[PDB]
């Protein structure tokens, strides 16, 4: 299976620059061109440029000539893109893709890389558990929540029980209170599960290597 | 640069029905008898998914429900029959010339039967209060349509500011929406009131759905 693994998120000071990588596998790296797309908040895709892994050939969308700098490394089957003189406009998601199968389009994509250009300092989230508080408990579903508030920058990964619980989950989009982020996730489980079986919520905030596991108790 | 205009921008379609999205290239995108227009599907939270390439080719693994057509400057994507897993934003993209261009996108919403939200209210955790903060959270899950209201009442009276609502995108399994509202006060404001109510209203109507708790 063709596989494109992109680097983690980035918070870059405006004026600075950033370099992201895109590791390819499951195919002959040099055989296919590596392409780069950028997508911004309000959602809207833009082609940046392609690169020929083989000879380092390069194709750039005029807009990004000088801003983007595609590079590749044959020995590691890794593609790189460097953005220079960042500004808030450069805050978006960048995908690397390829045309394996020659569909003459973008057949395979990476999972994306979120770049936030900002002079702000990273703030870890405050993870608060949300318990019912002496409520129903008789063969009737029960909703639990986890509040992740006051963090920066995006994103944050909330998970329920290391992932065992995927059904019933509802992770809401982050909102911007002040100049900080806040989101919350909920999970609906049968009265049997909790409070019997343990229910934890695991929050992870990459930007600050913050990993929390808050247990939901009554 | 070539401009790709997609139409409509938004479209709601009941399950089993047909969905037709248009794409109009400003120039022609034909080259040696082949129209180079591709279509991508993008569900919130993930990279686009190539559906149909070179105008009418359905990518291997894509449900036959999808089908592209058109040529020259006018292209169309057809979905039949519509399913719950189709709610997403769709894009046409030209591969004819530099620079490759994407369309303005089309959000596809699924129509279904009105459904009441499942409200659940939560008081501030001890942890949070200790740090002088009090956030009351209200979850309104799986309702429909997306148009819903949320009124917060403290000790009977309506609380205006300090609220933070967040909607979920239409579910892929049941085509429903969910929303989270959070009234954020200070531990002082919180401790000086007893009853906290969260109530939902559907557009107009008059019969709300409330949930509340007392600080004891």
């Amino acid at each position: 299976e063709v596989q494109l693994q992109q680097s983690g998120p980035e918070l870059v000071k405006p004026g600075a620059s950033v370099k992201m990588s895109c590791k390819a596998s499951g195919y002959t790296f040099t055989d296919y061109y590596m392409k780069w797309v950028k997508q911004s908040h309000g959602k809207s895709l833009e082609w940046i440029g392609d690169i020929n892994p083989n000879n380092g050939g390069t194709g750039y969308n005029q807009k990004f000539k000088g801003k983007a700098t595609l590079t590749v490394d044959k020995s590691s089957s890794t593609a790189y893109m460097q953005l220079n003189s960042l500004t808030s406009e450069d805050s978006a998601v960048y995908y690397c893709a390829n045309d394996y199968g020659s569909t003459y389009g973008f057949a395979y994509w990476g999972q994306g890389t979120l770049v936030t250009v900002s002079a702000a300092k990273t703030t870890p989230p405050s993870v608060y558990p949300l318990a019912p508080g002496s409520a129903a408990q008789t063969n009737s579903m029960v909703t639990l929540g986890c509040l992740v508030k006051g963090y920066f920058p995006e994103p944050v990964t909330v998970t329920w029980n290391s992932g065992s619980l995927s059904s019933g989950v509802h992770t809401f989009p982050a909102v911007l209170q002040s100049d900080l982020y806040t989101l919350s996730s909920s999970v609906t489980v049968p009265s049997s599960p909790r409070p019997s079986e343990t229910v934890t919520c695991n929050v992870a905030h990459p930007a600050s290597s913050t990993k929390v596991d808050k247990k939901i108790v009554p | 640069d070539m401009v790709l205009t997609q139409s409509p921008a938004s479209l709601a379609v009941s399950l089993g029905q047909r969905a037709t999205i248009s794409c109009k290239a400003s120039q022609s995108v034909d080259y040696d008898g082949d129209s180079y227009m591709n279509w991508y599907q993008q569900k919130p939270g993930q990279p686009p998914k190539l559906l149909i390439y070179v105008a009418s080719n359905l990518k291997s693994g894509i449900p036959a429900r999808f089908s592209g057509s058109g040529s020259g400057t006018d292209f169309t994507l057809n979905i039949h029959p519509v399913e719950e897993e189709d709610a997403a934003t769709y894009y046409c993209q030209q591969s004819n010339e530099d620079p490759f261009t994407f369309g303005s996108g089309t959000k596809l919403e699924i129509k279904r039967a009105d459904a009441a939200p499942t409200v659940s209210i939560f008081p501030p955790s001890s942890e949070q209060l200790t740090s002088g903060g009090a956030s009351v959270v209200c979850f309104l899950n799986n309702f429909y349509p997306k148009d819903i209201n949320v009124k917060w009442k403290i000790d009977g009276s309506e609380r205006q500011n300090g609220v933070l609502n967040s909607w979920t995108d239409q579910d892929s399994k049941d085509s429903t929406y969910s929303m989270s509202s959070t009234l954020t006060l200070t531990k002082d404001e919180y401790e000086r009131h007893n009853s906290y109510t969260c109530e939902a209203t559907h557009k107009t109507s008059t019969s709300p759905i409330v949930k509340s708790f007392n600080r004891n």
